[PDB]
């Protein structure tokens, strides 16, 4: 039931937004294909697209379904459905190409660099695909690196969000660097005024990097078991006030990754105009007070696509 | 269809005095 070797690809182009992914830009990956379907395809026929196996259509929400092809006054055309497994998405075609022949169909996916397959700094050669007829090009992939501030060292980035209950995560690496950090405390804040909600609640993990462990360059941990949940330590060393949460980290040598999950307040204008931030001090040499701090904010791409047909007679 | 960025900032924090 496949109808693949039934779709003539006209187009198909991979562009990075210069063939560098700055995952940690939010900078996207349009693939932007055209096709024409022959008019041998009738309802329940089923046409594919894949992403490449280490990109995800969606970096920080597990809503990653694939638009679906609508004609330019709003008959649908077909419905996909995406497979995280296989990264591809299977587009069912409706009693559109039964009542319509010539049909000429443009899509353009984005899609971002998936955290999960490449936790580190990499060249990579993307393959994405219309109907099987792959199409490829080169890239590579720069991770941030962490802000410096004599012995303050931290960096952060968003991880999860859910649209659904409101919340969104933030993972952050508190010294990565592994210093010697004298009086550390670290500060989480809506931001630099506020778009998020940080107090007692707001959901604040902490775990203890042994150091013979390195940290994935992605910002975003996946497994916690291998990694020392301290967080009860910091029990008696949590101080909050105005959207900001203070820890007392005391003297330190040892990298810390901290998980915030804090509640969001949704804008009227209905976009994500959501921010968090961070703030690493440390006292220095001649006892004075060093900052370095972090700051996330949400990106969004939006794949887009319709078709068009003769009228059969 | 949809992903983070980051940012810095740093200051310095000394006692006028």
């Amino acid at each position: 039931n496949n109808v693949n070797d039934l779709i003539t690809v006209t187009k198909q182009t991979i562009k990075v937004g210069d063939n560098v992914a700055a995952a940690h830009d939010g900078k996207d990956i349009e693939y932007d294909t055209e096709f024409t379907i022959d008019n041998k395809v009738k309802k329940g026929d089923t046409m594919t697209i894949n992403y490449d196996k280490n990109v995800i259509p969606s970096d920080l929400t597990d809503k990653n379904d694939p638009i679906d092809i609508t004609d330019p006054s709003g008959e649908v055309i077909a419905k996909g459905t995406f497979d995280k497994a296989t990264k591809q998405i299977t587009y069912t075609f409706t009693d559109y190409v039964d009542k319509y022949e010539d049909i000429k169909a443009r899509l353009t996916l984005y899609s971002y660099i998936d955290k999960q397959a490449v936790p580190n700094e990499t060249s990579l050669n993307l393959t994405f695909a219309t109907a099987g007829k792959e199409t490829s090009q080169n890239v590579s992939v720069d991770y941030q690196d962490p802000m410096v501030h004599g012995d303050s060292n931290i960096q952060s980035i968003f991880t999860k969000l859910d649209e659904n209950k409101q919340t969104i995560e933030q993972q952050i690496y508190v010294n990565p660097l592994k210093k010697t950090a004298t009086n550390t405390k670290v500060d989480i804040a809506g931001s630099g005024n506020g778009s998020t909600i940080i107090d007692q609640n707001t959901e604040m993990k902490v775990y203890k990097v042994n150091p013979n462990q390195q940290l994935p360059q992605s910002n975003r941990i996946y497994d916690f078991s291998q990694y020392e949940d301290v967080t009860s330590q910091f029990d008696n060393k949590k101080s909050f006030s105005n959207n900001v949460a203070t820890l007392d980290f005391g003297d330190i040598n040892s990298a810390y990754i901290i998980k915030v999950v804090s509640k969001y307040t949704p804008t009227s204008d209905g976009e994500l105009d959501i921010a968090q931030g961070t703030s690493m001090r440390t006292t220095d040499k001649y006892g004075y007070y060093n900052y370095a701090g972090y700051s996330n904010f949400i990106v969004t791409s939006n794949d887009t696509g319709g078709g068009d047909g003769t009228v059969k007679p | 269809r949809l992903s983070s960025r980051s940012h810095t900032l740093r200051t310095t924090c000394w006692d006028g005095k």
